[PDB]
């Protein structure tokens, strides 16, 4: 088996949730289906898809294009709430295991108030007081402090409790930020905003008190370019700080798009990955929407191919992934005709990538991700699903497991594919149409076979049979071993009443009599192999019948005129054979009839068969 | 061909009416006649497990083998792609059996899109006339000869709500975005309510929004946007408070 | 050759019969592809719907332009 622990335990999430659309039951949370396996691993991966969850847990409009949810202003602001909520609770938790060693020790003795954390945070973070603190203390901590790890936590309620009690202190303050808490959007009104930043602009822009700095631009989402370094030292704290600072519709402003790709571009991968830590990349991506570039970036990291995969998936069964048109194009690419901040996932090469490594050995599991690809074609028409069958199939040569093997008592019983789609005539042909190309036709029969395709089964098995005809048939022999696959085809073919057109059919029948003509001649039966080529009315034994009998030669299929040469030569070696042991008037005049058919008759060998069916009449008389 | 196989898997109507079939009544009489059409029937659809009653073969024998795949997306892609080509050019003559079968097939493998693209062309194709449209313009009187085009039509919508729900259901916990960029099964979201907002047939998008309002999606339909909704419901209104709502 | 110089008699009404050869023929062709052409057939089948139309048995002249549509996705 080619799947790691990891691996596997997604591959049997994915069966479930293929089960359950198979039998048509509700569509189950893909992203729960993929959460379950990851609390098996590190917390590394679990803190992966909460984000995941939580950015893609979003309202959108079922049965609308991708494009069209992911350019609208309606769902672009709701992810960066979700990010936001996903920065602050994420830190929150930061800060209790900053206080208590444990996330478990926290819980038994209770998650204490967000003020009286926060508290007991700024006690561990900050020892000793810094000389550049302003508008004094409330219990014991500065009151700018407290405000922002609040604000930072996300517990507005907490930090405005703080000012509630330093109302004499901070001035003005009071109104502004009970504007800010009771406004959705986390934005002020332009004019309160404007009181506001103008006085911070006016003798503000640098104050000896950081704290101070970093509240009031974060509820201005002003100074933009200041990164307040001194407060958000993290990567985390920085994007925090940012999305809390984009606007939507000149100066001193940042935008979504303008942060989202002035992040990427200007500092790439090389910046966000030089400590060789690769989740803190993809946090940045995927908590800015640009999900198409993390999921690309994530899915190089040879280590991480099965999660990108999957988060690929999620925002695949959710309509929210941008899928690339062409299947020519690169990994990762801007359509031309769409905005330069917005990037495409080619999303049939992501799975056709992760399929090759588990395909070979693990079919089974390759199927389940072949799924997906069901709703695309390719520019020749092809169900991608079907074709990646079809491909699978020939490469694997996994027959009864992936397509249900056809046993030789007329039972069918089904594959795995036949899980996903009923009608399964299609491939069954088009793997039997190429095993047919290569010259392997014992297999495209029993291929062939498999869909009830008995005209191109009997076809093949004309092919197969007219070299063997007049072979002796032996233990094990080729000829056996397609005689009785042949027999076992005729059988079933009768008892369903099964045939194709009357030629390929007809042949059919009549190398099976002549292959039990040959048979029974070299077992020496002569009497009861007679018998045989004179019901098939083929070699004319009176000489009535010579003129219709060579006109029927003109008109029978060629393995048929092939082995004209052997019959020939075998009924007149049963005649001879005969005479040695009236009646010699009736065998000589037979003899003669054979010769008469032969000399009209242009075929294999005529020139040593003619002469010797010649001299055999001689000895006769 | 494999006989039993077939008998083993019929009715009991069809089994019974086989037992007592003389060459007579096969000859002469249409029961057999009828009989004979179910029991070619059986093995077409079974292999695929007048160019419009070959055709319809073909389409059931290569959606059966997309079905029997490992998935290849060029060999799945292929053969389902190729299905609905060929039940499309029959979507006139297919009858809900059919039609039921071949959807069901189609949303077993992933196919969304492909399984509601061939409802609305069978739809569109038993009522090119549209007696549908004007049956429901004319408030829909009873002993009327239209309701037998509405009627097809409506076996249509219905399989395409099936199609959408099963997808819902198939995709239930998925995500539209991993690592930025839309998943698979996001882009099979869009790609089949695409088709449907792609449509030009009325009755199909009055059954569509009497339909969200069943399942109670003012989500969707308060974004519509369109007059047509609201002329829709302005005839509607006196008479459901549910709609006079909206 | 036939469908398009319309010499007698296989001229007005009588080229629907021209058509359903047309289309037993074709569907032959493709049934023993299948069983086993380029775009001058499929430029034929569409032209030979122009006639059925031009000549526009209202059922069966309508029964019959679905089997030529039919054709046409066969080849192509």
């Amino acid at each position: 088996s080619s799947l790691d622990n990891i691996e596997m335990a997604y591959a049997r999430q994915i069966y479930i949730y293929n089960e359950k659309i198979v039998n048509g039951h509700l569509q189950p949370n893909l992203v729960d289906l993929c959460a379950s396996v990851a609390e098996l691993d590190d917390k590394s991966i679990s803190d992966m898809w909460t984000m995941v969850k939580q950015m893609t847990d979003v309202l959108l409009t079922p049965a609308t294009d991708a494009l069209k949810n992911r350019s609208s202003v309606e769902v672009r602001m709701e992810f960066v709430r979700q990010a936001l909520a996903y920065l602050e609770q994420s830190y929150k938790n930061y800060t209790l295991v900053t206080v208590f060693g444990n996330l478990h020790q926290a819980q038994l003795g209770g998650v204490p108030g967000t003020y009286q954390l926060v508290r007991s945070f700024l006690n561990i973070k900050l020892p000793a007081p810094l000389p550049g603190l302003q508008d004094g203390e409330v219990e014991g901590h500065p009151v700018w402090a407290l405000i922002y790890y609040c604000m930072r936590c996300g517990d507005l309620l907490a930090a405005s409790q703080v000012v509630n009690r330093a109302q004499h202190q901070l001035g003005e303050f009071k109104t502004w930020f009970q504007e800010y808490m009771n406004s959705k959007d986390r934005r002020l009104s332009p004019a309160t905003e404007n009181k506001l930043r103008l006085h911070y602009r006016r003798a503000l822009r640098n104050n000896t008190d950081p704290y101070k700095r970093a509240v009031y631009c974060i509820i201005g989402r002003c100074d933009v370019t200041d990164n307040q370094s001194e407060v958000a030292d993290k990567t985390e704290d920085y994007l925090w700080l940012k999305l809390n600072q984009v606007c939507f519709d000149p100066q001193d402003r940042l935008t979504l798009s303008q942060f989202q790709k002035q992040l990427l571009e200007d500092y790439g991968e090389s910046h966000f990955t030089v400590n060789q830590q690769p989740f803190l990349y993809f946090q940045v991506l995927f908590l800015t929407a640009q999900f198409e570039a993390a999921v690309a970036f994530l899915f190089r990291m040879e280590r991480l191919r099965c999660h990108a995969v999957h988060v690929a998936l999620v925002l695949f069964e959710l309509k929210l992934l941008l899928k690339s048109s062409g299947q020519s194009a690169q990994l990762l690419s801007h359509e031309p005709g769409d905005p330069p901040c917005l990037r495409r996932l080619n999303f049939v090469r992501l799975l056709m990538l992760y399929t090759r490594k588990f395909e070979s050995t693990d079919p089974r599991e390759a199927l389940q991700y072949f799924y997906f690809l069901r709703d695309e074609k390719d520019s020749q028409g092809e169900n991608m699903f079907l074709r990646c069958v079809s491909e699978l199939v020939i490469e694997s040569r996994e027959f009864d497991m992936i397509l249900g093997k056809l046993e030789n008592d007329g039972s069918r019983k089904p594959g795995v594919i036949d899980k996903f789609t009923s009608d399964t005539k299609p491939i069954i042909n088009k793997v039997a149409s190429v095993a047919e190309n290569k010259g392997l036709f014992e297999e495209a029969a029993k291929l062939y076979d498999l869909a009830k395709n008995a005209d191109k089964v009997l076809e093949l098995m004309n092919k197969l049979l007219s070299p063997v005809v007049p072979q002796i048939s032996a233990p094990q022999s080729n000829k056996e071993r397609l005689k009785n696959m042949a027999l076992s085809i005729a059988e079933r073919y009768r008892a369903q009443g099964i045939s194709a057109n009357k030629f390929v059919d007809s042949t059919f029948y009549l190398l099976l009599d002549l292959i039990t003509f040959f048979d029974e001649y070299h077992s020496g039966h002569i009497d009861r192999a007679f018998d045989i080529i004179e019901r098939l009315k083929l070699v004319p034994l009176n000489q009535e019948s010579v003129e219709e009998r060579v006109a029927a030669f003109r008109n029978f299929s060629d393995e048929i005129r092939h082995n004209l040469s052997e019959v020939l030569l075998a009924t007149m070696n049963i005649l001879f054979t005969q005479f040695k042991r009236d009646r010699d008037s009736q065998l000589r005049s037979q003899a003669r009839t054979l010769i008469t058919f032969a000399g009209m008759i242009p075929y294999r060998t005529s020139g040593d068969t003619n002469a010797r069916l010649v001299q055999m009449e001689v000895l006769m008389n | 061909e494999r006989v039993s196989d077939i008998y083993a898997r019929l009715d009991a109507v069809s089994q019974q009416q086989l037992k007592d079939l003389t060459y007579e009544q096969l000859f002469s009489q249409t029961p057999g006649k009828e009989l004979a059409k179910v029991l070619v029937k059986a093995i077409v659809n079974r292999n695929i497990a007048a160019p419009d009653d070959v055709v319809t073969f073909k389409a059931q024998e290569q959606l059966q083998r997309a079905s029997e795949q490992a998935h290849n997306a060029p060999v799945l892609r292929a053969l389902l792609a190729e299905s609905l080509r060929l039940f499309e050019q029959v979507a006139g003559s297919l009858t809900p059996a059919n039609l039921t079968t071949a959807v069901e097939q189609m949303i077993s493998l992933k196919y969304y899109a492909g399984a509601i693209q061939l409802c609305l062309t069978v739809a569109q194709q038993k009522d090119r006339g549209n007696t549908a449209l004007s049956w429901v313009n004319d408030g829909k009187p009873a002993n009327d000869s239209r309701k037998k085009a509405f009627d097809e039509r409506k076996i249509c919508y219905n399989l395409i709500h099936q199609v959408l729900d099963k997808l819902e259901s198939d995709f239930a916990g998925e995500p539209e975005l991993v690592d930025g960029r839309p998943t698979l099964a996001a882009t099979k979201r869009m790609e089949a309510y695409n088709v449907v907002n792609d449509s030009s047939d009325e009755v199909f998008h009055f059954d569509m929004y009497e339909w969200y309002i069943e399942k109670g999606w003012t989500d969707r339909i308060l974004s519509i946007d369109s007059p047509h909704v609201i002329t829709y419901l302005q005839r509607l209104a006196e008479t459901d408070f549910r709609h006079a709502e909206l | 050759n036939v469908l398009d110089t319309q010499e007698a008699p296989f001229t007005g009404r009588r080229r629907k019969l021209v058509v359903q050869w047309i289309a037993m023929a074709v569907d032959m062709w493709v049934r023993e592809v299948e069983r086993r052409m380029g775009s001058w057939v499929s430029e034929l089948l569409g032209r030979a719907d122009q006639v059925l139309t031009q000549i526009a048995d209202a059922e069966e002249i309508a029964s019959l332009r679905r089997t030529v549509k039919g054709l046409k996705r066969s080849v192509d």
